[PDB]
RNA sequence: UGGCAUAGUUGC
DNA sequence: TCTGAATTTACGGGCGCAACTATGCCGGAC
DNA sequence: GTCCGGCTTCGCCCGTAAATTCAGA
């Protein structure tokens, strides 16, 4: 996967309600992964590595 | 490839695997199911006791074949003893209680 | 030689007791002491035993009767030689 | 020797008893001298001598010193075998918690102390304190103190007070518990409680405490103080290339546990500061946890190369562990492998074994023969003679191979015919010659396949091979009754060519004096193999009492048919060879020969069929060219019409009339229709392609085209592949079962340009991925099926049960698939089958329904027969022969002993895997139907409807408002001739009980949309709806009207989550129009993504579609997508929207209607009135306030949970449901499985039962026990004056049923070895090894086949 | 003289 | 302010069989 | 050459236990 920023969905397989979450991953060539994820309550959370 | 008798593995006294080393074919789990589907109980018993990992059993069976008698003493597989010891290496006391 | 054991199976209608009966009869002919009851045709003991079963002159009852007779004869011979 | 295996916790005293010496030093080998260390992991005085009967230092080196112990070093001079079984021990510096019982999920320690897992984890690894003996302080027992809390307690409660930390604290807590007292308080609290979740927790705690009390275990033994050490030979150091030894895994773990233990001991010797010793204790705990089960706690420690070390748990569990790698399947001597070739000359009972493998496998037998004949006195001489391959040892090999069968096995032994015994024939080569007929059984083509030869050694094994596993005994497949040695592709082609006719050939019309004359004419070249003639045929009919009666007549036949008739045995009729003799015809021929004549005639007939088919296929010179794939002239116009259709549908879509999903579905359906039309036109132009005449007018005939001649004969290929060759090859499917709407317009004879050869690769990738990635699902399913059903073995001959299941012909909605002939064949009847006329006993009660009885049923036209089923058997620990029925491998009843559980599991699992790996045989073309949209009745007869609640619309057309409407075409004799499924919202041309004639439609609908048809008239109100979050409305400004779509749970807003859009029919005044004679409004709820084309307050009439929901697409319907349904069925998965059923019968009444969760109540006539059900108000209800209901009746619609069916409708209902549901999937794929296997699997599923009343027995209140145990206990109780305990049967998934077994060995070898072993150890379980898997593992005779008699004798001689 | 890992490949 | 049921979330187990060839197998102080 | 030691995330599915959220009293 090319380094950069990529937005994916995890299209409804979680929460058993069909809601399509959204995640944004910043993949560096050499470094730590940074992900911005949503949840069913539509609150933006972040996780490092 | 073909093997009648060859070197056996160390941890479990079973035939070695492959043909680079003079190994035996694997009688897999599905093969055991297939033999169970038949009435082949003696064939299966000799397949997994006397032909694989019963050191006394296989030595005696070889000597009997050379002597011209086709009969086997079943015995107990060595891999079962290995399993027993491995379970005993935990805090689990598994034993074969008397008759 | 032998192709199918169907008639032998009909003679011992279980398909599993046939195996045990034939194994006993072949073992009695391989160690063996005993001799075949059917004209041997360059067959191995298993095939000869199965053919004996096919002819109707071997089964569990016959083998048990013969074993008991042999045991009684051996006991009688031992007793006579001793007392 | 032994008859049971006992498992229990290992007390420190027991561990010390096992060990022969403490291990103290973390060194294995000196690495300069290869001798073991003094008292290290590899030791001699602790574990025994390195060499047999030799001391370490060489003081004693002979058997004469067998037993004495050298004083210089202290090594007991004995064999090295003891070193393989001598255990050691390590005295841990501090107590250590056993990880298995800490993180078993559930955690034994956690819920024995009634403490959550997080807190006990915190305490164990030295991060918090736990109070012991709080006494008269401000502290409780299990309460937790951090460093701050501990400091506060110490400074404020310096008096008598104990708050330890680490595994010592947990051990103190465990030792300070009175198990029986705790049982008393927990039980009396359980009786005095009211909650349900707390009830479950309390009963789980009570169960664990009672398990501890009953067994000899103690709680504190769960914390290790003495650590056992495996014998060295089971963790060997084997030299690697060079001086470096093998980098063993157990040795590293054991050697970094001794390190921490020694370090901690040294620190405690000098009284190191509390923090350092605390950290050392934590490290010791982590090291021990890694040794026992690495990675379970987290941070799986990795050695060199960063690979996690294989711990003891990792060695005994998993696919690479002992159970599934060295005990259930082992490598075997006297076995070889080689590529396979054809060797057509072989008979069915023999296989070509190469001379080299024959010599290598039978070496001991050759040695025995050499010694017997005196050619080699000493075994060294015989070995030397054999290795030189002298001219005399070959004669020995021929003499010893005569009557010695060899097992031939192909790698994926999916079913029992994958391993079969053959008589060896010595071959000059390096490949095994395998008979052509058995290939179908093996699935063994000759394109590089390899097979393995095994040699039975003992007389019993040889006789088992000769009498059970010979290829001449396996004529019939064990899964069904059909033959398995049917000739595959060349023989069937030869027979099809031989038995065929053309209007004008050489030697036509002449009268022959017999088949011999026909062969003479054909060989002499005076008559063609296929030329109509008259032949004097003498056929034998044995309708007498076993006497063959000749019958001579003049048959109108062909030369080839007459020639083939010379091969048929006597008793068969002549019409059996008077047809074209395709593959199915030949299969039926062999089957009839087997049923009428026997086994040996069938074997000889099959061999002769193979020989003659090969010979005449060679003679025919049937080849394939490029001019044989003739392209139809109607292909282009069909393509153009389909393209016009897709263009117009796209034009409609761009106008908004249709949405994307339904447009895609319509495009797919029209392309499928076009593809079917092209295939039909191709076959029409291909079959009648040849018109031949030289004696008058033209006469059409079935073509001799090679492609058609091979497709029609069934030799190779089917409609799909020939279609792709000549006709358009149609739609493709992506790996995820998604159909590419773009078709492929070109066949294979034409180009397939770059773009078309890019869509194809999607389907090709799908086919190859399903072969290599989705085969694990079929293998997993079949392993689960085998491991749930392996101990089930036929024991008795008849249990004398009058229970059974009602087998009827199956018509799923089309024509008859499996007639009553094939559903009751070879199964014993339950009740007398009365004649359909008037109460005449047609068959007795306990007669096996073989072919003649089934034909009698057919000619008497019986519609339903009650037969004895495996699931309804009254036998304990097995199945009697009668309830099972015909063997299906032989023509007789099942023999007493044969293992039917393994056979059933293999039969159900093999076709799934085989079809999964064969999916790539059609490229990737999608298998599609026309999507119906109508019901065309074919035969005259009355029309009846079941499960129907319809309404008449404005146009007088009856509209179905029910979900499960069944439209049955009944005949004038009352027999249901056809069945059809009428979807919810179909328009019926005719009505109920109305006569119809063939070829006229009676129902039509729109398959791509589900409408929401009403029940009454009125105006439309968008009730309980808000724009923006409840629906998305689209405005049509130019027209002035508007549309709207309900947005599903995914799209709607979390704020105001529960807003339910509904269409409420109201009268002009504005009030709901109640449905006829009820008490609830006529409001229809709109599900997600529902297209409403109406406007608020618009007039409507009865039977009108308010809204239409797009039905969503269904991808390729192959095995790969249907197998998951079978897995869910056998796992007993609760559906996502289960249909709610009525627990009890009686009158119905709605109660409070509390909160949008409407309450239902069923009041029986005189029984328990106050029964109530919680039904959400958002789902429909079939029954309302007025009517009777029987238990198990549907209150709402939708999928039915099998658990509900079992609880309400009974065992027969659930087993019938499972059988029908799985058989639908397996019929869709053309898989033929007898229902016996599914029925026995269902039995194994429902093998447990929960007690509801203890009765007079000794069972608990709500415990789950084996149904057999409770049944026999009740039988014994009713034998006396007591009364048995009432029970309730449970349905368990195959995985849960297999895991929840009385024997812990079978479950341990199955999944979850860690959990199963932990539960068995805690409960102190005892295994009687009475199943098949346990006896395989232990290494004794199986209690299924020939070993059944041995096991019965042992039980009698217990 | 037997073990593990990685890579490649064959038959399903 | 408490308490039970149902729902959601976290986390552990499962993920076919058999076979053949090759290379590489520990990094840091005396 | 001979002797001694403790930085990777990224899959799909399902069963079961723990934590939360309703839904009340
Ligand atoms: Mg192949
Ligand atoms: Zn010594
Ligand atoms: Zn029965």
């Amino acid at each position: 996967r090319s380094p950069g920023v990529f937005f994916d969905s995890d299209k409804g397989k979680t929460h058993s309600s069909g809601k399509v979450l959204y995640n944004a991953r910043i993949i560096p060539y050499r470094g730590s992964w940074l992900d911005f994820e949503f949840d069913p309550k539509d609150n933006l959370f972040v996780r490092i590595d | 490839h073909a093997r009648s008798t060859g070197s056996y593995s160390l941890v479990t006294q079973q035939p070695l695997g492959g043909k680079a080393q003079f190994g035996g074919q694997r009688f897999g789990e599905m093969e055991v199911w297939a033999l169970e589907a038949y009435g082949a109980a003696y064939t299966l018993q000799e397949m997994l006791t006397v032909k694989s990992d019963d050191v006394n059993g296989r030595t005696k069976m070889y000597k009997n074949i050379v002597d011209g008698n086709h009969q086997m003493e079943p015995g107990m597989p060595e891999s079962f003893n290995v399993l027993l010891k491995e379970i005993r290496s935990l805090g689990i006391n598994i034993e074969l209680e008397d008759e | 030689a032998r192709v199918t054991v169907q008639d032998a199976v009909e003679k011992i209608g279980n398909r599993f007791d046939l195996v045990l009966v034939a194994a006993r009869r072949a073992r009695q002919m391989q160690v063996g002491g005993k001799d075949p009851l059917v004209p041997e045709e360059n067959d191995k003991t298993t095939v000869i035993a199965l053919r004996e079963i096919e002819e109707g002159l071997i089964n569990n009852q016959i083998l048990d009767v013969r074993e008991r007779q042999e045991q009684q004869e051996q006991e009688a011979a031992e007793l006579q030689a001793v007392t | 020797e032994f008859d049971a295996i006992k498992i229990a916790l290992a007390s420190p005293d027991m561990i010390r008893s096992w060990s022969f010496g403490e291990v103290k030093k973390p060194e294995t080998i000196n690495y300069r001298t290869f001798k073991p260390e003094r008292d290290g992991l590899f030791c001699a005085r602790i574990f025994g001598p390195v060499k047999d009967y030799e001391c370490l230092c060489g003081k004693y080196k002979r058997l004469k010193h067998r037993g004495v112990i050298c004083e210089k070093c202290g090594v007991e001079v004995t064999q090295t075998k003891v070193r393989r079984e001598r255990m050691g021990h390590i005295e841990l510096a501090s107590p250590t918690a056993h990880i298995w019982f800490l993180k078993s999920l559930p955690s034994r320690i956690g819920l024995l102390l009634d403490m959550p897992l997080r807190d006990i984890e915190r305490v164990l690894y030295f991060e918090s304190y736990v109070v012991i003996e709080g006494g008269m302080t401000n502290l409780e027992r299990q309460q937790i103190l951090t460093e701050e809390q501990y400091l506060d307690a110490l400074e404020e409660f310096g008096d008598e007070f104990d708050a330890k930390m680490g595994a010592e604290a947990i051990q103190a807590l465990l030792k300070s518990m009175d198990l029986e007292q705790e049982c008393e308080q927990l039980r009396e609290e359980l009786n005095e409680t009211n909650s349900e979740t707390k009830r479950k927790k309390l009963t789980k705690r009570i169960k664990l405490l009672e398990a501890f009390v009953q067994s000899g275990n103690k709680p504190e033994w769960m914390i290790l103080t003495v650590l056992p050490v495996l014998p060295p030979d089971l963790r060997p150091l084997v030299p690697l290339d060079g001086g470096r030894f093998a980098t063993s895994d157990l040795n590293d773990l054991y050697r970094r546990v001794i390190n921490r233990n020694n370090r901690l001991k040294r620190l405690l010797d000098l009284a190191a500061p509390d923090i350092i010793v605390r950290n050392e204790k934590r490290m010791l705990q982590e090291a021990v946890d890694a040794l026992l089960d690495n990675g379970r706690r987290g941070r799986a420690i990795t050695g060199s190369n960063k690979r996690p070390l294989k711990s003891l748990a990792d060695m005994i569990k998993g696919k690479q562990g002992r159970f599934r790698q060295n005990l259930l399947g082992k490598r075997v001597d006297y076995s070889g492998r080689s590529v396979i070739t054809v060797g057509p000359y072989l008979r069915l009972h023999q296989c070509g074994l190469p001379k080299k493998m024959a010599l290598e496998l039978f070496k001991p037998f050759i040695y025995g023969k050499l010694e017997l004949r005196g050619l080699a006195t000493t075994i060294k001489a015989a070995k030397k003679m054999v290795e030189r391959e002298e001219a005399v040892v070959w004669d020995i090999l021929d003499e010893v191979i005569r009557e010695h069968p060899v097992l031939l096995n192909r790698a994926p032994t999916l079913h029992r015919l994958g391993i079969q015994a053959f008589e060896p024939v010595l071959i000059e080569g390096k490949a095994i010659q395998l008979h052509p007929l058995v290939c179908a059984a093996y699935n063994a083509d000759f394109d590089g396949d390899q097979m393995a030869v095994h040699v039975p050694l003992t007389l019993e094994a040889q006789l088992e091979a000769r009498a059970l596993m010979m290829s001449t005994n396996n004529i019939l497949s064990p899964a069904n009754g059909e033959p398995i040695i049917v000739p595959s592709q060349d023989v069937v082609l030869g027979l099809y060519y031989m038995t065929r006719d053309c209007v004008n050939a050489k030697g036509e019309g002449m009268v022959l004096t017999g088949p011999k004359e026909a062969e003479r004419l054909y060989r002499s070249g005076l008559a063609s193999l296929h030329a109509r003639v008259k032949v004097r045929i003498t056929e034998y009919e044995k309708d007498a009492n076993g006497e063959l009666v000749a019958k001579t007549s003049l048959k109108d036949t062909t030369v080839g048919r007459a020639i083939l008739w010379m091969i048929v045995p006597k008793g068969l009729p002549y019409s059996i060879v008077n047809q074209a003799l395709g593959k199915k015809a030949i299969s039926k021929m062999l089957n009839t020969c087997y049923r009428i004549l026997g086994l040996k005639p069938t074997v000889i007939f099959a061999d002769q069929i193979m020989y003659t088919g090969f010979a005449y296929a060679a003679r025919s010179g049937a080849s394939v060219g490029i001019d044989d794939m003739v392209i139809p002239e109607k292909k282009h116009e069909i393509i153009s019409e389909a393209e016009a259709e897709v263009a117009e549908i796209q034009e409609q879509f761009q106008s908004g009339l249709v949405t994307a999903g339904e447009r895609y579905n319509k495009v797919i359906d029209i392309w499928a229709a076009a593809n079917d039309r092209v295939s039909k036109a191709m076959m029409d132009n291909l079959q009648t392609e040849t018109v031949i005449n030289r004696d008058g007018q033209e006469e059409k005939q079935v073509s001799f085209n090679s492609i058609y001649m091979m497709a029609d004969s069934g030799a190779r290929g089917s409609a799909a592949q020939i279609r792709q060759l000549a006709g358009m090859r149609g739609l493709m499917a992506k790996p995820d079962g998604s159909i590419i709407e773009t078709p492929i317009t070109a066949n294979f004879r034409e180009g397939l340009n770059v773009l078309q050869y890019f869509i194809s690769t999607h389907g090709a990738r799908k086919g190859l991925a399903d072969t290599a990635l989705k085969t694990a699902n079929s293998g997993y399913l079949t392993r689960r099926l085998v491991d749930v059903a392996q101990d089930l073995v036929v024991t008795e001959d008849d249990c004398g049960t009058h229970e059974g299941i009602m087998m009827t012909p199956v018509i799923e909605g089309g024509d008859v698939k499996e007639p009553l002939r094939d559903r009751v064949l070879g199964r014993v009847t339950a009740e007398d089958v009365l004649k359909p006329g008037t109460a005449d006993i047609l068959v007795p009660r306990n007669t096996l329904l073989h072919e003649q009885w089934c034909d009698l049923l057919e000619e008497n036209s019986v519609d339903a027969v009650k037969v004895r089923s495996v699931v309804s058997c009254d036998t304990d620990f097995g199945v009697c022969a009668h309830c099972y029925g015909r063997d299906l491998a032989r023509g007789h009843i099942i023999n007493k002993g044969e293992a039917i559980g393994v056979i059933a599991a293999q039969s159900i699992g093999e076709p799934g895997t085989q079809l999964t790996m064969r999916t790539f045989h059609i490229g990737g073309a999608a298998s599609r139907a026309a999507a119906e949209s109508s019901i065309q009745v074919k035969n005259k007869g009355s029309i009846k409807l079941s499960n129907v609640k319809s309404v008449v619309n404005s146009s007088g057309k009856l509209v179905i408002t029910s979900r499960n409407t069944e439209l049955k075409l009944i005949d004038e004799f009352g027999r249901t001739k056809e069945s059809y499924k009428v979807p919810y919202g179909a328009v019926l041309a005719k009505g109920d009980g109305e006569q119809v004639a063939g070829g006229e439609t009676v129902a039509n609908w729109d398959p791509h949309t589900m409408p929401v048809i009403t029940e009454v008239s009125g105006f439309v109100r968008f009730t309980d709806m808000i724009d923006g979050q409840t629906i998305t409305r689209q405005t049509d400004e130019l027209t002035g009207l508007s549309s709207l779509v309900v947005l599903d749970s995914a799209e709607r807003t979390a704020g105001g989550k529960d807003l339910r859009p509904a269409l409420k029919i109201v009268d002009a005044q504005g009030n709901d129009v109640l449905i006829p004679g009820t008490d609830m409004p006529a409001q229809y709820f709109l599900p997600g993504k529902a297209i409403v084309q109406l406007e608020d307050g618009v007039q409507i009439s009865s039977g009108d579609t308010l809204a239409r929901i797009p039905q969503e697409s269904g991808g390729t319907k192959d095995i790969t997508g249907g197998l998951p349904r079978v897995a869910d069925l056998f796992e007993a998965r609760r559906p996502k929207e289960p249909a709610i059923l009525a627990e009890i019968s009686g009158i119905v009444s709605f109660g409070k209607e509390t909160k949008g969760k409407r309450r239902l109540v069923i009041t029986p006539v005189d029984g328990s009135d106050p029964y109530e059900e919680m039904i959400p108000k958002w789902r429909q209800l079939n029954v309302f306030e007025g009517e009777r209901v029987e238990r198990g009746d549907v209150i709402s619609d939708g999928p039915e949970a099998p658990h509900d069916i079992l609880r309400l409708r009974g065992v027969h209902a659930v087993t019938r449901y499972i059988v029908n549901e799985v058989q639908d999937v397996y019929r869709l794929q053309g898989v033929k499985i007898n229902d016996k296997h599914i029925e026995v699997i269902v039995r194994q599923m429902l093998r447990k039962a929960t007690i509801v009343n203890a009765g007079s027995s000794d069972f608990l209140e709500g415990e789950q026990v084996e149904y057999s145990r409770v049944k026999i206990a009740n039988r014994e109780l009713e034998a006396n004056g007591k009364v048995g305990a009432t029970y309730s049967r449970d349905l368990l998934g195959i995985t849960k049923a297999s895991l929840a077994t009385e024997s812990f060995i079978s479950a341990a070898s199955f999944q979850e070895t860690t959990r199963v072993l932990t539960e068995a150890a805690v409960a102190g379980k005892r295994d009687e090894l009475r199943g098949l898997k346990e006896n395989v593992i232990v290494g004794r005779l199986i209690p299924a086949g020939t070993g059944y008699a041995y096991h019965q004798d042992r039980m009698r001689r217990r």
